[PDB]
């Protein structure tokens, strides 16, 4: 079940990058 | 410029990152103004993904190459199911092999001082495969990514 949940962490940390440079 | 999305480039970077993670960066001008930016907001990604999925990743066991292979193709498989591309979601693959070969360092069966140059290859594959079209119509490392992330 972790595979999802990594994945979806690894989204959440995506967004926050974007949020900053962008 | 418009090659940097190809496999040698590519490759190279990911290499560089494990070199950095693993304290070991090439000799003599070392990385490129990209990695070097690059390294910097992908440990960044990499310290908080490490400590806010904490619990998640002590799940994983990663013994040897093929199954860090196969654990990095399922989620980013999962990462990129809807389509999007992104310089942020580019970033967090890097992040992820830098949590891959922290695991291996300690999990390896059959430890293997190459082993780094195995992860950033099927990395390498897996970006230039499955963003690079996204990344060379967005400028590239160039003058797409440092464009963005080099600092104010």
């Amino acid at each position: 079940q972790w595979v999802r949940e990594i994945a979806a962490g690894l989204r959440r940390a995506a967004d926050d990058v974007n949020a900053q440079v962008e | 410029g418009m090659t940097d999305c190809e496999f040698g480039y590519i490759y190279r970077l990911a290499q560089d990152y494990l070199q950095c993670v693993l304290q070991i960066p090439q000799p003599g001008s070392g990385p490129s103004k990209t990695s070097r930016v690059l390294q910097n907001v992908a440990f960044s990604v990499q310290k908080e993904v490490e400590k806010n999925l904490k619990s998640c990743l002590d799940n994983v066991n990663v013994v040897s190459v093929d199954t860090a292979r196969t654990l990095f193709n399922q989620v980013m498989e999962k990462e990129f199911e809807d389509g999007i591309i992104n310089w942020g979601r580019i970033v967090t693959i890097f992040a992820f092999e830098g949590i891959l070969i922290k695991k291996l360092l300690r999990q390896q069966i059959a430890p293997d001082v190459d082993t780094y140059k195995e992860i950033s290859y099927f990395v390498a594959e897996f970006i230039m495969n499955n963003t690079g079209e996204w990344i060379r119509q967005n400028g590239g490392w160039e003058n797409g990514f440092v464009k963005k992330f080099e600092p104010k």
